């Protein structure tokens, strides 16, 4: 009936071959099917697949806590980091190069002499510690400091053990391996490594430019702001609202809430034409599926998320359930997810939502301490999402599965009212409604964002015009419209039995039982 | 951190010194905030410091949910709609005594249904057999 182990024990079939050792002989664990998880599942360290909703809910389902890793917004450090010191007050970490240098380099300013404590900076008992690498001055006296790949052991300050520097935030901008030199950076194809840390775009691509809304018109400039060119000027008291592009066809799209229309143009400002002017009334934001030739649109008069082709003909609504106040949208067609934000639903909950590129399998990617989430951008090479918040005033990042939440900026002085955001290589460009300027920000950690272009009006959605921002991938719907009768909307690579697409029908039709042929709605 | 002036003049020279005005409440490391947002049922600070630890209050024109989760307007008390999460509003509402009608209602002798007193003897038979326009009704000169 059931499965009997080699050691003489009965185990249920469901729990036979499920990464559970069961009998000490591990009879049920010698065979390995354990196929790769689908789009709707999270993959634990040990290969077990669990549903996406189980991630960061409070239960260690993975048995390795892989699905409960850093769900909090980096409230405090974990034993700080090697060659760094911990400020007791707020968990900020600074290195010895700043500790006792004479300047208060963390909010509490405990790293210097204080009249209320009597702590003085200098040498001390470190002569007795005899640290593995070196001693240095701290307000408690001499203390241990150790090189890269050297962290102090369990309650043993004198002893340094080898550490994995690959886990530290921002050690390498794209990729890192720890098998040589205690760590080593590397870059995705198309990028070229500069120095030993930073990967920059190869000069084999034409150029890189940033496109943003001045609040009235559509601007464009270089990555340093030496020269700015007005791309397309708004007519009839218009307003450029949300912008996105398509590098293959050299077209730039932008929405207009005041004119209640959506436009598109060449990068040269030629052939400006109206894409949609029906039922589109307040298009907050926009996105383009660059490999399927689609334009995903956000609407807020009737809260919904649409998809229409680049020329604006085939239309179908994807998300309508409990959509509340949709503001942000981003997508990764290569893998096949759709990310969108929501600063208040029909249920009171604000959230940052994840979905398939056809609206299936919606998930709360980020739910706690989310306030007023705004536009979203993706790190296409490191598989992370970046979203900004206007209520709690921060810029945060989580992976595609919502794990490992890290804050890159925070405070009313830093990012008082962000709206839009975009990544290129190492910088997040984010619009801010309070300082009234498009600001350039480092994507790991920032003490202070630089001003990139200071406007007289509230700026809006920003994007970075570059080829590497739109990596190549095959088109599942390329094989004769994917066999669909009317519309082929791309989905997850693992959806539809690996076909990677789901058929849809334009308004006025519904899918038959074949899910391929459209029939007139009754 | 709100651009009220529409030109950013009310947000210029804002600094992290944590020295807000006496009127404005201070979130610990987030921003200053107006009193009208302290204890208002909404977490306006990052950590909810402005909402935690406070208690609800009500005028004579409002009603308390049993669990203290809201102060609803008195108009919504005894309306047929559950407003409070714990249904504290529609509990204990006046019940029409078995098979009779309230003091404000005439009862149709033909079927037992109730109509307001204002419809008794008004010239229009509202009840299904014209019970409400009985011969005892005073004639209108
Ligand atoms: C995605 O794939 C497309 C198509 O393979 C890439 O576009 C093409 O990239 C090649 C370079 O590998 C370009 O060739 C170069 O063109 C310039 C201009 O004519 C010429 O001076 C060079 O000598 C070289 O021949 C090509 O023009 C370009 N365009 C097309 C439509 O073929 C694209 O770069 C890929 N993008 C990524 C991010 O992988
Ligand atoms: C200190 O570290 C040693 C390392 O072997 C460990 O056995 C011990 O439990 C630790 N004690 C405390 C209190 O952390
Ligand atoms: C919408 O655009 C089409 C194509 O340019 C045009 O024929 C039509 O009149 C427009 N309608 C409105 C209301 O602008
Ligand atoms: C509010 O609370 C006080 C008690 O602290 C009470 O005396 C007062 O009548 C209440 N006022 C309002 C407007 O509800
Ligand atoms: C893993 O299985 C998934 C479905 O659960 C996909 O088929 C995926 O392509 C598989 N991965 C590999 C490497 O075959
Ligand atoms: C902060 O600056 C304000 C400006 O009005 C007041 O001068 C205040 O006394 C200062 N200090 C503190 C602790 O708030
Ligand atoms: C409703 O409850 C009240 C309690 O005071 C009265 O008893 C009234 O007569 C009840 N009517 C019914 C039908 O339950
Ligand atoms: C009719 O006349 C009587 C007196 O006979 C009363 O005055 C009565 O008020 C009159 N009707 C109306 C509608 O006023
Ligand atoms: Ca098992
Ligand atoms: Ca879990
Ligand atoms: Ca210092
Ligand atoms: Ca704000
Ligand atoms: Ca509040
Ligand atoms: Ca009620
Ligand atoms: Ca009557």
């Amino acid at each position: 009936k059931e499965f009997e182990c080699g050691s003489g024990e009965c185990i249920l079939r469901a729990y036979v071959c499920d990464h559970d050792n069961d009998c000490e002989d591990n009879s049920d664990e010698r065979n390995c099917n354990y196929d790769t998880c689908g789009g709707h599942q999270f993959t634990c360290s040990n290969g077990q697949c669990i549903n996406q909703n189980w991630v960061c809910d409070g239960d260690d389902d993975c048995q390795d806590s892989g699905d409960e890793d850093g769900c909090e917004s980096n409230q405090s450090h974990h034993r700080c980091y090697p060659r760094e010191w911990a400020c007791p007050g707020s968990g900020r970490c600074i290195s010895i190069d700043k500790v006792c240098d004479g300047v208060p380099d963390c909010p509490e300013g405990d790293d210097e002499n204080n009249v209320t404590s009597g702590r003085t900076c200098g040498m001390g008992v470190c002569s007795v510690l005899n640290c593995e690498y070196q001693c240095h001055q701290t307000p408690f006296g001499g203390e241990c400091f150790c090189p890269p790949g050297h962290i102090i052991n369990s309650n043993d300050s004198r002893t340094c053990i080898d550490f994995d520097d690959c886990q530290i935030w921002g050690i390498c901008d794209q990729k890192c391996e720890n098998r040589q030199g205690r760590h080593q950076c590397l870059c995705e194809e198309g990028y070229i490594l500069e120095r030993g840390q930073h990967c920059k775009s190869s000069d084999s691509f034409s150029a890189a430019s940033v496109i943003f809304s001045n609040g009235r018109d559509l601007l464009v400039g270089d990555l340093h702001g030496r020269n700015f060119r007005i791309l397309a000027e708004s007519k009839n008291r218009g307003m450029v609202m949300g912008v996105d592009f398509h590098y293959q066809k050299h077209r730039v799209f932008w929405t207009d809430p005041m004119q209640e229309k959506v436009f598109s143009t060449d990068i040269n400002g030629l052939n400006t034409q109206e894409i949609l002017n029906v039922s589109v009334d307040t298009p907050e934001n926009l996105a383009v599926d660059w490999i399927n030739n689609k334009l995903y649109l956000v609407e807020t008069k009737v809260n919904r998320i649409d998809v229409v082709n680049l020329e604006g003909n085939q239309r179908v609504t994807l998300i309508t359930e409990n959509l509340g106040h949709p503001r942000g949208i981003a997508l990764d067609p290569t893998v096949g997810y759709l990310f969108f934000s929501d600063w208040g639903s029909l249920s009171g909950q604000p959230k940052v939502e994840r979905a398939f590129m056809d609206g299936s399998n919606r998930k709360d990617l980020v739910t706690t301490k989310v306030g007023w989430p705004a536009g979203i951008t993706l790190d296409l090479v490191s598989k992370r999402v970046y979203w900004v918040d206007s209520r709690y005033d921060y810029i945060e990042t989580v992976t595609y599965d919502g794990i490992q939440r890290k804050t890159v900026a925070r405070g009313g002085s830093l990012v008082p009212h962000p709206f839009g955001i975009s990544l290129f290589e190492e910088h997040v460009f984010f619009t801010d409604w309070t300082k009234m300027a498009v600001m350039k920000a480092s994507k790991f950690t920032e003490t202070n964002p630089q001003v990139y272009h200071q406007s007289s009006l509230r700026p809006h959605g920003v994007t970075v015009y570059h080829a590497l921002r739109q990596p190549n991938a095959t088109n599942p719907c390329g094989s004769n419209n994917g066999g669909c009768a009317q519309v082929c909307v791309l989905s997850h690579r693992t959806d539809n039995g690996g076909l990677g697409y789901r058929c849809k029908c334009e308004f006025g039709f519904e899918l038959d039982d074949d899910e391929h042929r459209c029939v007139a709605v009754k | 951190t709100d651009n009220d002036c529409s030109d950013g003049s009310d947000e210029k020279n804002c600094q992290a010194s944590g020295t807000c005005q006496p009127t404005q409440f201070r979130c610990p490391d987030h921003r200053c905030i107006s009193p009208l947002y302290v204890c208002d049922g909404d977490k306006d600070c990052a950590d909810g410091s402005d909402e935690a630890g406070c208690v609800l209050n009500c005028t004579s024109a409002q009603f308390k949910c049993a669990d203290g989760s809201s102060c609803i307007n008195s108009r919504y008390r005894c309306d047929g709609v559950y407003d409070c999460r714990d249904n504290s509003d529609e509990a204990g509402c006046p019940t029409r005594p078995p098979g009779m009608c309230h003091l404000d209602e005439f009862q149709c002798q033909g079927d037992g249904t109730c109509i307001p007193n204002t419809w008794e003897c008004d010239g229009h038979p509202d009840c299904i057999h014209g019970s409400d326009e009985h011969t005892g009704c005073v004639p209108k000169t």
